[PDB]
Order: C-alpha cells, then structure tokens, then sequence
C-alpha cells in the first residue's frame, strides 16, 4: 500500500502519518 | 521505479514521522 503511493508520488508527512501505529 | 531502493527511504520516513508510535512495515 505504502509502496505504490509513496514511491511513484512524493507522499507528505501528513500522508506518511497513515502508516504510524 | 525500484520498490525496495524506494522501501529504503520510506522506513526512514516512517521512522522520522512516526517517532514513538512506530510502525509495521510489510514490503509485500
Ligand atoms: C526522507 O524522505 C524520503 O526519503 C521520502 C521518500 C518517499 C516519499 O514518498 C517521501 C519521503
Ligand atoms: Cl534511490
Ligand atoms: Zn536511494
């Protein structure tokens, strides 16, 4: 899931913030 | 574009923005 989006596309920190625990 | 040259950045991301939290990273 992380891969797809944060790798082709610059995810921000508020985006990223979706896979904390 | 390399998924696991790109997953060496990500977890360092994860990390930085996660903090104490943490997170699960399942490359799969
Ligand atoms: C340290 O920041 C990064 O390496 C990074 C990589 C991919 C992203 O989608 C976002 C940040
Ligand atoms: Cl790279
Ligand atoms: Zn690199």
């Amino acid at each position: 899931g992380i891969v797809e989006q944060c790798c082709t596309s610059i995810c921000s920190l508020y985006q990223l913030e979706n896979y904390c625990n | 574009v390399n998924q696991h040259l790109c997953g060496s950045h990500l977890v360092e991301a994860l990390y930085l923005v996660c903090g104490e939290r943490g997170f699960f990273y399942t490359p799969k």
